[PDB]
């Protein structure tokens, strides 16, 4: 509600207790920040992996 | 017209046409966290830089 001194999330974060205790996975937290790979997956599909 | 004092804040200055009234009291309302002591640190900070 007021965290007086400097920036912090205002939204309202929805959290969970489990067995480790309070865990909590803001989604304002993700980034776009994602290493790509060259490398190709194969589908099991011969046809379709040949399609592209 | 009526005096004027800007506060810096320059949305809030064009919104009041001039800023604050000078020479006059005025009141920020609000609950808790809503910033009404930042926006007098401002408005003084402001005013004297
Ligand atoms: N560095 C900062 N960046 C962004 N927001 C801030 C920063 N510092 C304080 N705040 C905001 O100021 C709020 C408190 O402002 P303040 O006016 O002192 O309390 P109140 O609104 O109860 O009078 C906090 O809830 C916070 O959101
Ligand atoms: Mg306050």
């Amino acid at each position: 509600v007021k965290y007086r001194g400097t920036a912090h999330g205002t939204n309202e974060y929805p959290f969970l207790i489990d067995t480790d205790g309070f865990s909590v996975l803001p989604v304002s937290a993700l980034g776009l920040l994602h290493q790509v790979h060259e490398e190709r997956i194969a589908s099991g599909v011969p046809d379709l992996d040949a399609m592209m | 017209g009526i005096g004027k004092s800007p506060t810096g804040i320059q949305g809030f200055d064009e919104l009041t046409l001039g800023g604050l009234p000078t020479g006059r009291p005025s009141l920020v309302c609000g609950s808790a966290g809503c910033g009404k002591t930042l926006f007098a640190s401002t408005f003084l900070i402001n005013g004297v830089r």
